[PDB]
C-alpha cells in the first residue's frame, strides 16, 4: 500500500486516538453480529447468542485487541504488509480456511466503527485513505490464496 | 430476507434521516467516488467535485429512493421496478458497485447517527441495503 | 429477483429432471466435495467416499428441497423457513459455499441434460439457485 | 497450479476434444447472457439484446476464440500463470477495471460449457482438475489487484 505523506499523516493521527482496549472488540463483535456465519470460527468463545452477548463477551473483547494490534502492525510498515502478515496468512488461509471475502468485510466493519467513534472528523478523504489500508491488510491476509 | 426486527430497525433508523436526505445521500456518493474511484465511470458527464450541486441533487434522489424502499419493504421489486430497469437493464451496473455504495451509506449513517447505529441496527441496515441492491441489479420484467 | 419467464424456465427444466433429482443431488455434492475440498468441513462425520450411501441419501434431501422451492417459487422464504434456520442459524454456513454448490448443480444438469441446458435456461437456473441461496443464508424469524 | 499426473492427463485428454472455433464463443456468450452487466464491457459488439442474438453474434464468437486461446496457453504454463498473464492482467485490471469476481464467473461458465459438451466424460475428478486450472487463470488475471 502506498499512501501519500498527507494520507499517511491523516491515518496515523486518527489511529493515535483509537482506544487500544476497545475498538478491536467493537469491530470483531460487529463482524459477528452483522455477518453471523463468521461465528462458526469462534465456537470456543462462549456466548454469541445475541448482539448484547457478543459485544459483552470477554473473549471477543480480548481477541479484538489482537486484531487491532495486527492492523496497528500494518500501519507501522505499510511498505511490507505481506511480510508482516505472512504468519497470519498461513493461519487464516491454510489452517482455518476463512473465505477471503470475510477479510474485506472485517476491514469495512472497522471503517464503520471509526466513522461511528469520530463522527465528522472521519471525512471522506480520511475514509479513502483508510480504505487503502484495509484493502492492503485484507490482500496481505489473503496472500496464501493468491 | 429481512426479519420483522430488521424492518422495525430500518424504519426507525432511516426515519431519522428526514430533511437530511439530500445531505446524507450526497455524502455517501462523495465517499464512494473518492474511496473507490472506479465507480466514477458510471457518471462520465457529472461534476463530481467536492460540494458539487449535481452530486447534492443526485444524493437526494438516492435517499428518496431508499425512503420509497422502506415504505414498500415487503414488496420491493414492484416498488423499485423503474430503478431496476435503469440500473440493471440500461446502465448495466456491476453488482460490486452496490456493495461499495452500501458500505458508504453505512459509514455516512454511522458518522451522523451515533445513538442509532447500534450493532443490531447496523446488521439490519446492511441486510436492507443488500436487499435493495439485489432488486436494482436484477432483471425481472 | 426472478422474472416471470425465469420461473417458467426453472419449472420446465426441473420438471425434466424428474425422478433423477436424487441422483443429481448426490452427484452435485460429490462434485462440490472434490472440486472445493474446504466444503467438506461442514460434513466432518460423513462418509464422503465415492459411492457413499450417506452422500446419496443427502443428495436426495437436497434435491427434494429444491423441488419444494420450485413448487413455491413465489413464496420461498415461507416454504424454506425451517431450512433457512438450519443453514443460517444452526450451521452458520458461509455464503460462498452456496455459490460453490449452485455451480456444481449447474454442472451436473449440464452434463446430464445438454439439450435442455440452453443459455436462457442456464441463466434462469443460476438466478433461481442464487435466490434459494439468499433465503438459506438469511435469518428472518 | 499443480496437477497430479492423473489430473494432467485427464485435463489434456478432454481439451483435445474441444472445438477451438466455438467453445470460447459459447463461454463468452453465456457469460453475457447469464451475467448481463458484463455486456457493458462489450458495447461495441453490436446486438446483444436476446440470448439468440448474443450466441450468434460474430464478434462474440471471434472474441471468444481469443479467450479460449488464453486458456489453452495457460494449460501449457500452469507453473507460471502470473508471468504468462501479466499483459492480460494489466489490460483487464488497470485499463478496463473489470471487477475480478467476473474472472471467476467466466471460468465457471467455461466449466459448464465443457460439462454440456462432454457429459459423462466430464467426471467429478475431471471437473476438480479444471477448477484448479480456471482458479489459477482467474487469480493470474486478477494479479494487479493483489
Ligand atoms: C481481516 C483482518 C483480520 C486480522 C487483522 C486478523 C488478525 C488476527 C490475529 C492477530 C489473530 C491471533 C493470531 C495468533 O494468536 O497467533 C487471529 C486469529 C484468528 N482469526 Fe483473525 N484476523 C482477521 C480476519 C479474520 C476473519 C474475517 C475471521 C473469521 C471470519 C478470522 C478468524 C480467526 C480465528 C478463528 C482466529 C483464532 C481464534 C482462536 O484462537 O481460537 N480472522 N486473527
Ligand atoms: C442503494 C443503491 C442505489 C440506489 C437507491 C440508487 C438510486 C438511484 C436513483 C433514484 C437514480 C435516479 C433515477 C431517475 O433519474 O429516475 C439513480 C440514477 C443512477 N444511478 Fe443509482 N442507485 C443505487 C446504486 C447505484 C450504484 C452503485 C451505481 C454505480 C456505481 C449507480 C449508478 C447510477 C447512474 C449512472 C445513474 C444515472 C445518472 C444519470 O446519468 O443521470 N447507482 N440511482
Ligand atoms: C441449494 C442449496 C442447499 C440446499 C437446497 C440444501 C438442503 C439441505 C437439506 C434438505 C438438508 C437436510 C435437513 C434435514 O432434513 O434435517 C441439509 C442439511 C445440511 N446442509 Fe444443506 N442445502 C444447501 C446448501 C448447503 C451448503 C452450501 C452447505 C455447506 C457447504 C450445506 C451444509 C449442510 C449440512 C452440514 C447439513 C446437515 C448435514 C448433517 O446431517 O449433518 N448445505 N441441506
Ligand atoms: C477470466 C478469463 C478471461 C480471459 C482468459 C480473457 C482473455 C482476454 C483476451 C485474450 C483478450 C484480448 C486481448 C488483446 O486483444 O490484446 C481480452 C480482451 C478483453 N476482455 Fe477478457 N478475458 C477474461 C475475462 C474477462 C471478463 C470477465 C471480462 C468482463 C467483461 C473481460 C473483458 C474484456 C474486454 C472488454 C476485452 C477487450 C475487447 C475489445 O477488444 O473490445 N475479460 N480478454
Amino acid at each position: 500500500v502506498h499512501l501519500t505523506p498527507e494520507e499517511k499523516s491523516a491515518v496515523t493521527a486518527l489511529w493515535g486516538k483509537v482506544n487500544v482496549d476497545e475498538v478491536g472488540g467493537e469491530a470483531l463483535g460487529r463482524l459477528l453480529v452483522v455477518y453471523p456465519w463468521t461465528q462458526r470460527f469462534f465456537e470456543s468463545f462462549g456466548d454469541l447468542s445475541t448482539p448484547d452477548a457478543v459485544m459483552g463477551n470477554p473473549k471477543v473483547k480480548a481477541h479484538g485487541k489482537k486484531v487491532l494490534g495486527a492492523f496497528s502492525d500494518g500501519l507501522a510498515h505499510l511498505d511490507n504488509l505481506k511480510g508482516t502478515f505472512a504468519t497470519l496468512s498461513e493461519l487464516h488461509c491454510d489452517k482455518l480456511h476463512v473465505d477471503p471475502e470475510n477479510f474485506r468485510l472485517l476491514g469495512n466493519v472497522l471503517v464503520c466503527v471509526l466513522a461511528h467513534h469520530f463522527g465528522k472528523e472521519f471525512t471522506p478523504p480520511v475514509q479513502a485513505a483508510y480504505q487503502k489500508v484495509v484493502a492492503g491488510v485484507a490482500n496481505a491476509l489473503a496472500h496464501k490464496y493468491h | 430476507v429481512l426479519s420483522p426486527a430488521d424492518k422495525t430497525n430500518v424504519k426507525a433508523a432511516w426515519g431519522k434521516v428526514g430533511a437530511h436526505a439530500g445531505e446524507y445521500g450526497a455524502e455517501a456518493l462523495e465517499r464512494m467516488f473518492l474511496s473507490f474511484p472506479t465507480t466514477k465511470t458510471y457518471f462520465p458527464h457529472f461534476d463530481l467535485s467536492h460540494g458539487s450541486a449535481q452530486v447534492k441533487g443526485h444524493g437526494k434522489k438516492v435517499a428518496d429512493a431508499l425512503t420509497n424502499a422502506v415504505a414498500h419493504v415487503d414488496d420491493m421489486p414492484n416498488a423499485l421496478s423503474a430503478l431496476s430497469d435503469l440500473h440493471a437493464h440500461k446502465l448495466r451496473v456491476d453488482p460490486v458497485n452496490f456493495k461499495l455504495l452500501s458500505h458508504c451509506l453505512l459509514v455516512t449513517l454511522a458518522a451522523h447517527l451515533p445513538a442509532e447505529f447500534t450493532p443490531a441496527v447496523h446488521a439490519s441496515l446492511d441486510k436492507f441495503l443488500a436487499s435493495v441492491s439485489t432488486v436494482l441489479t436484477s432483471k425481472y420484467r
